[PDB]
RNA sequence: GUAUGUCUAAAGUUAUGCUCUUAUUUACUAACAA
């Protein structure tokens, strides 16, 4: 019996101010709730005495506890009646709830007063987050990793080059690469050293389905702030996707974000705790999509844009009409394979026909399927000539071996390969 | 009164030119208010006749978002650097063969924000209906 | 159309593209430049440019990315402007106008009359402009 | 240096509170503020000069330059 | 224990929380026209998936292999029948086709 | 990545043998990638 959930917008300070507290959540009720006493949550008997409240809230506490501060029930018992009982930042009514998180033990508690019928729920609540909040969850791992005893364990598998298949199913999903966030010209200088300067870059915000290219284009003024342009090309780029799902509707909120680089998932899991809902997914195959901006037209495209701005295309258009889009996929994924072996080999091969025009909205020249085919062999036999090039044994190759080969992405040392294989 | 507010919207909702002039953006005000704010309502009605075929459930409260574009548009509360580019979806929205331009300017219009999240969202759902529903037509 | 130079006086040059906006070549720091001119050169390799210390250069403006100057066109006190047409023709500031061979760099030097920004009437083989300062424009 | 006084201080509660708490049981409610006090007296006392020297400098290099 | 003896609060009924809410208690004691229509008048007036596919035709990768070049053949069969199965977008149509003649 | 060091940050001071085309090395440099 709840009128209105609220939530009363702090300071970001109150997140973590102790002196103080403004309550987070604040409870407009139907009518009179007659909340017991104040008590802690396993405190079972919650004696229900005549007052009566029109409106409760609810403040979290985090807390960081050591080996002499260990327990979170007296604390948060504390930290309860002391905001109330303060004349610095009151609470809409002195009657209220209070959770508590000791973030370095993992014991959760909560002191204040309890609505009758609500005690199990506010219990099997701080049970469900503390077995798995997104954030927390980070947290844990983030410590996890700053003590090196990360133990390597996946619900759901990579994308390797067996599951590539199931990576879209009837399913919204999005595809992302940072690669070329952070591009450089590289200037002598007086001194003689070396001076790297920024250049305008991209966003590679893929969706094979639609075929829907996003790519938010980087104006060098963003990087123009700060110093340290590595890490912060990851952060950009987490934070423009973020942003991006953000601004997408509950139904085209893409489920599985994909990554090529699973260095920049890092700072995406932070990015992504706006919406614990959408699923991350490092791919163990590497895609080719550095070589994605090399592509004419897209290249052009980032070399114009004088703002923050995003200008998105559909990276392929014709195929979608004639074929499903995981056939268009794999001719695009064989297109951005042959570029990254090769630009000037890749250009060679769509420009071969001089006769043949690109269309004006579309990225790529519209081919008749027969010739396209065709291309498409030649694309493979430059993808294979590449390999026989550097890797000096794409000859003898096995069907899924090959496949993979093709991709580049199925590791030798990836363990997922060595499961397609022994099924096989 | 209230009836002749009835009376005086109802027949005012039905006496409009649904178009946006792309040039009448640098004139400054309630015209393209106006045309975009009832240009909307055809894309409701639009909506209302296959909500059969479409997913109902979004449409509900994708209502309830709108509310306050409606409670800008025809006050003129909506800024003009939103307008501009509120204005800029619309029109682009309006030629079938401007799909990209379409969700493009709704990018660029995305890009104090809790239900302007809320409704400016709630107006890509009216893009990706409209987009859906040339198609499949 | 496309690639586009423009010297600076922080004494550097940079080849861009037309519109991209991110430099193909910023050119050496030791030297000087004031005015940059494209000689008429017969393959269209070359991108000239004038000095401050007396001395007009040459780039191998094709590829963007080259820039070895072959020989270096010393002797012309400057604080002004040249144009090329086999021959390039520059003024000083000091003095006089300065025809050199554009292949061997030397050859007559023209009385001016000061100031100097050359020019030739490229629909003819052989006409000069000179700009002096104070309506004193001398043709040949 | 103030690690003296703190230890004095620390020393005075130590003794203050076992004549304070014979009969009485533990707990953090005695007051009883003189002696320490004292110290933190005593302790302004040596500092005073010190402080006059330093920052007596101090705002003559913020006035004057530095020699 | 060191936190249960630090605790500020500790041994106690609220004695001070019941005067607080005493003194609330007490004080709880001591206590749009056209354009809300304009906008209401339009109806609100309250106030695997397809990859199986793929998954099928990379199972049709497995029949044109397995008739032609599956292990015998190093690189006249199995790598160059290879190039030609799975990889190309054509092998959409060499089902497609199949499908068609099916039909 | 830094110390550090320069730079910008708007108002007008009253005078008449060579050019060329390329491919290769080596070195140095590079908070750019591996
Ligand atoms: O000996 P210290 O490190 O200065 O710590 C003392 C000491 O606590 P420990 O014995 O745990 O160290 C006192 O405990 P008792 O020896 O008296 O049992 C306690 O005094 P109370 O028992 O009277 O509380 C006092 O705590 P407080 O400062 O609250 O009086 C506390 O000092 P710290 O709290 O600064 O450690």
């Amino acid at each position: 019996q709840i009128e209105s959930v609220t939530k009363e917008t702090v300071h970001p300070r109150k997140s973590y101010k102790m002196n103080s507290s403004a309550a987070d959540i604040t409870m407009e009720s139907v009518h009179e709730w007659e909340v017991s006493k104040p008590s802690l949550l396993h405190e079972t008997n919650d004696s229900f005495k005549g007052l009566i409240t029109n409106k409760m809230w609810f403040d979290v506490q985090l807390r960081y506890g050591d080996y002499d501060s260990h327990d979170i029930s007296r604390y948060v018992r504390a930290k309860f009646l002391d905001y109330t009982t303060d004349n610095v930042s009151m609470y809409p009514s002195p009657t209220g709830v209070m959770i508590g998180i000791d973030l370095a033990y993992n014991m959760y508690d909560a002191y204040g007063n309890w609505f009758n019928g609500l005690k199990p729920l506010i219990q099997n609540s701080m049970r469900t987050i503390m077995k798995a909040n997104p954030a927390l969850y980070v947290l844990r791992e983030r410590i996890r990793k700053g003590l090196q005893i990360y133990q390597s364990s996946v619900q759901e598998p990579f994308l390797n080059s067996s599951n590539y298949a199931e990576l879209f199913n009837n399913d919204i999903k999005l595809f992302v690469d940072d690669t070329n966030v952070y591009r450089v010209t590289v200037h002598k200088t007086f001194e003689g050293n070396v001076a790297t300067k920024a250049i305008n870059g991209c966003i590679f915000t893929l969706n094979p389905k639609t075929g829907h290219l996003f790519l938010k284009i980087i104006h060098t003024s963003v990087w123009a702030g700060q110093k340290r342009l590595s890490q912060l090309a990851k952060w950009k780029t987490a934070e423009e996707v973020s942003a991006l799902v953000r601004s997408l509707p509950k139904e085209e909120q893409p489920k599985q974000i994909i990554v090529t680089r699973k260095a920049m998932l890092d700072p995406l899991e932070v990015h992504m705790l706006d919406f614990p809902n959408i699923a991350i997914r490092p791919t163990e195959l590497r895609l080719p999509f550095s070589a994605a901006m090399s592509i004419d037209k897209l290249s052009d495209v980032v070399m114009k844009a004088t703002e923050p701005q995003m200008v998105l295309f559909n990276i392929y258009d014709d195929w979608l009409d004639r074929i499903s889009s995981y056939t268009a996929f794999s001719r695009l994924t064989l297109l951005l394979r042959a570029l990254k072996t090769n630009e000037e080999s890749a250009k060679m091969i769509l420009l071969s026909d001089p006769t043949i025009t690109i269309k004006s909205y579309h990225l790529w020249p519209s081919f008749t399927d027969e010739q396209w085919i065709t291309i498409e062999s030649q694309m493979r036999d430059l993808i294979l000539t590449e390999y026989g090039r550097k890797y000096n044994v794409n000859i003898s190759a096995l069907t899924q071996t090959e496949i993979k080969d093709i991709i580049l992405g199925q590791n030798i040392k990836a363990p997922s390969v060595k499961r397609q294989k022994m099924a096989e | 009164n209230r009836p002749e507010r009835i009376q005086e919207a109802i027949a005012q909702d039905k006496t409009i030119s649904v178009i946006i002039d792309p040039s009448q953006i640098g004139s400054t005000k309630p015209l393209l208010s106006m045309k975009c704010n009832l240009y909307i309502h055809e894309i409701l009605s639009r909506w209302k006749a296959s909500l059969e075929a479409y997913h109902p459930e979004l449409f509900l409260d994708t209502k309830k978002a709108l509310f306050p574009l409606l409670l800008q548009l025809r006050r003129n509360q909506l800024a003009p650097d939103l307008l501009i580019s509120l204005a800029t979806v619309l029109y682009h929205l309006q030629q079938p063969k401007e799909i990209n331009l379409a969700v493009q300017s709704y990018m660029k219009l995305s890009i104090i924000d809790e239900r302007t999240r809320l409704w400016i969202t709630s107006i890509k759902r009216l893009i990706t209906f409209e987009e859906w529903y040339t198609s499949n037509h | 159309g496309s690639k586009f130079i423009s010297s600076s006086e922080d004494k550097t040059v940079r080849i861009w593209e037309n519109q991209i906006n991110v430099p193909i070549k910023q050119i050496s720091d030791t030297a000087q430049h004031s005015m940059p001119f494209l000689n008429v050169h017969p393959s269209q390799n070359y991108f000239c440019a004038q000095s401050m210390d007396n001395r007009i250069y040459s780039f191998s403006l094709k590829p963007k990315y080259k820039r070895h100057p072959k020989k270096i066109f010393k002797g012309h006190s400057s604080a002004g402007y040249g144009i090329s047409l086999r021959y390039i023709c520059s003024g000083d500031s000091k003095s006089r106008l300065f025809t050199w061979d554009w292949n061997t760099s030397r050859l007559l030097n023209n009385i001016n009359k000061p100031i100097t920004q050359v020019d030739w009437h490229p629909q003819e083989t052989s006409k000069v402009i000179c700009s002096g300062a104070a309506g004193k424009i001398y043709v040949c | 240096k103030v690690m003296h006084q703190i230890r004095a201080c620390k020393d005075l509660k130590h003794i203050i509170y076992y004549k304070f708490n014979k009969n009485l049981g533990k707990g953090p409610g005695c007051g009883f503020w003189q002696p320490a006090w004292r110290v933190w007296l005593n302790f302004l006392r040596g500092t005073i000069p010190l402080l006059e020297r330093y920052i007596g400098n101090l705002i003559t290099r913020q006035f004057e330059g530095r020699s | 224990d060191w936190d249960s003896r630090k605790d500020r609060w500790y041994g106690y009924s609220g004695k001070e929380y019941n005067e607080l809410i005493s003194k609330w208690e007490r004080d709880k004691r001591n206590k749009e026209i056209e354009l809300m229509k304009l906008e209401l008048y339009k109806d609100s007036v309250g106030s695997t998936g397809e990859g199986l596919k793929l998954n099928e035709l990379n199972q049709f990768a497995r029949s044109h292999a397995k008739e032609m070049g599956i292990r015998d053949e190093i690189e006249d069969k199995e790598k160059v029948q290879h190039v030609l199965v799975a990889n190309p977008t054509k092998y959409e149509y060499l089902k497609k086709k199949r499908e068609q003649e099916e039909t």
